């Protein structure tokens, strides 16, 4: 039921929005995507034709605000927008609506794929990831570095996930060396659960997120963020069964959605074959071994 | 990173450094059970820790009471091996405290820089060279003070007796390695080698024979000749 209208599309363009993706031609008759679900957050991404570096885009949610996109000529990229004026975005949408120069949504009725990649994931949890609360969307592009790629540059343009390092005072105990670093529970559960986290529930948020930023954009920190929230679940004795039973759920959608061809490039050999053959967790993952070993069994 | 062929005079240098060796440590008898089952039964180990500039062994005996009641013994031996290198260093006054420590084992770099979190200006590094530390308890007054101890002790020892009187630390550690290898290689031979010459003694304070310079190069011969002697009667050459 909402709408992300354009102003116009002057360059030729690959768009997404979400798991779908269509070619836009040079200065062809295009005005926006229609039906968008109401209730989960979206992305809206873009691969200019001429040029596959430029791939970006942008995180929204349509209960938040009226939002638009524009073709700025200087910058050379699509920009998200905010309408103020609901009239006015009303009546463009209408005239656009009217004369069908809208893409739709093109959600199957059966289909949960956005609800199980997304179920976590919450605007303001986006916006505290990529700072630029002057906008009530966030922008990501395939290049923006992590804070921990940059403590291994711009502050301001990168993506603040949460820091795990296994090798760290953070993770180790004084005198818990070997337990803290063989058994990693008391890392996820006193550190990261109930310390910066709070639940359960952000933790998924997040490695959601950082899926998402991996697959869409290729943006390699967020692929080895995705990667560090598995290992660190699975390199745990002690974890709750129903984290367990929901991050089985979690990767089951992530891998089944990943495109095959980008397997090698997205999936890390070691983390996924410590994760279901050798970790604490490697018979607790039943959904994601059988799709694993089904649909990449060259990786394992 | 890995310290190596190309990079072996850095070990001589007065950036203070440590080798650890990891070998000694878990020490077993394998034997059979009334019920014709195979069981192990522990005995003392040491960790082996030098300074290769200054021949400084610390010594440190792990005594078979730290392995009671306790699982997964090879893998707890590298832990509790990071753990008393960290209370040496800890016990080191800051200018004492050696700024590289070199694992003969690539096994001991996680464990060690684990308990190394605190120094975060200590490099722990691995190194391609394969040094015959594993031959220390071939030193019958080091193997004497293990196999004697009752309880976890700290035994202070200079690996180069008072070699550095007369020649430096690169030649000193050549030696060190050239014995070690030769008793690595066949105990026996390289024992009867240092001890045949009864005139020759070894100080109350010294771990090998009192060699004369001249002496020192009829010996190290001798050395190199047995590691070629046995490769011979290993390979058929
Ligand atoms: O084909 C049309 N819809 C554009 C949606 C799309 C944008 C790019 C590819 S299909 C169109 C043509 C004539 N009258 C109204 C609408």
């Amino acid at each position: 039921m909402n709408t992300v209208p354009f102003t116009s599309a002057p360059i030729e363009v690959t768009i997404g929005i979400d798991q779908y993706s269509f070619n836009v031609k040079e200065n062809q008759p295009f005005h926006g995507i229609k039906d968008i679900p109401i209730g989960h957050v979206h992305v809206i991404h873009f691969q200019h034709a001429d040029n596959s570096s430029m791939r970006y885009g942008y995180w929204f949610d349509c209960r938040m605000g009226n939002f638009y996109i524009q073709y700025d000529p200087k910058d050379g990229l699509y920009k998200m927008m905010e309408e103020r004026d609901g009239a006015k975005f009303e009546n463009i949408v209408h005239n656009f609506k009217e004369r069908q120069m809208m893409v739709s949504y093109p959600k199957i009725d059966e289909d949960d794929t956005w609800y199980n990649l997304t179920e976590f994931v919450q605007m303001d949890k986006i916006r505290k990831i990529v700072r630029k609360d002057e906008n009530q969307f966030s922008y990501v592009d395939s290049s923006m570095t992590t804070v921990q790629e940059n403590e291994l540059s711009d502050p301001a343009h990168s993506l603040n996930y949460t820091v795990i390092n296994f090798k760290s005072r953070e993770a180790i105990r004084p005198g818990h060396e070997m337990e803290d670093f063989l058994d990693k529970s008391y890392y996820l559960n006193t550190v990261m659960l109930q310390g910066i986290f709070k639940n359960s529930s952000n933790y998924f948020g997040e490695l959601q997120f950082a899926f998402l930023n991996a697959m869409f954009f290729g943006n390699y920190g967020s692929s080895l963020q995705w990667h560090a929230m598995i290992e660190l679940i699975c390199s745990s004795a002690t974890v709750p069964k129903h984290m367990l039973d929901k991050l089985d759920e979690i990767l089951y959608y992530q891998i089944k959605t990943l495109p095959e061809q980008y397997s090698d490039i997205l999936l890390n050999e070691r983390v996924w074959n410590i994760c279901l053959y050798s970790s604490f967790q490697k018979n607790s993952l039943h959904n994601t071994e059988k799709i694993m070993e089904n649909k990449y069994p060259e990786l394992l | 990173g890995a310290m190596n062929s190309s990079n072996y005079a850095e070990l001589f240098n007065n950036d203070i450094k440590l080798f650890v060796d990891d070998t000694n440590v878990y020490r077993v008898t394998v034997h059979k059970t009334f019920e014709g089952n195979v069981a192990t039964k522990a005995i003392n180990g040491c960790i082996f820790t030098l300074n290769p500039k200054t021949g400084h062994l610390f010594l440190k005996i792990i005594h078979t009471s730290v392995w009671a009641g306790q699982k997964r013994l090879s893998q707890l031996a590298k832990w509790k091996t990071a753990e008393e290198v960290s209370a040496l260093v800890r016990s080191l006054p800051k200018e004492e405290q050696p700024k590289q420590i070199i694992v003969t084992r690539k096994a001991m770099l996680d464990p060690l820089e684990v308990h190394m979190l605190d120094f975060p200006n200590i490099a722990i590094r691995p190194t391609e060279l394969r040094l015959p530390f594993s031959a220390a308890m071939s030193i019958d007054k080091l193997s004497d003070v293990v196999m004697k101890a009752t309880e976890p002790q700290m035994v202070l020892f200079n690996i180069y007796d008072d070699w550095l009187d007369r020649i430096s630390s690169y030649t000193a550690f050549s030696r060190l390695t050239l014995l070690l290898r030769a008793l690595k290689t066949n105990e026996e031979s390289a024992k009867m080698i240092l001890l045949s010459d009864p005139t020759i003694t070894i100080k109350s304070y010294h771990l090998w024979p009192s060699f004369t310079d001249e002496q020192w190069i009829t010996i190290e011969s001798q050395m190199r000749d047995l590691i070629l002697t046995e490769y011979g009667r290993k390979y058929n050459v």
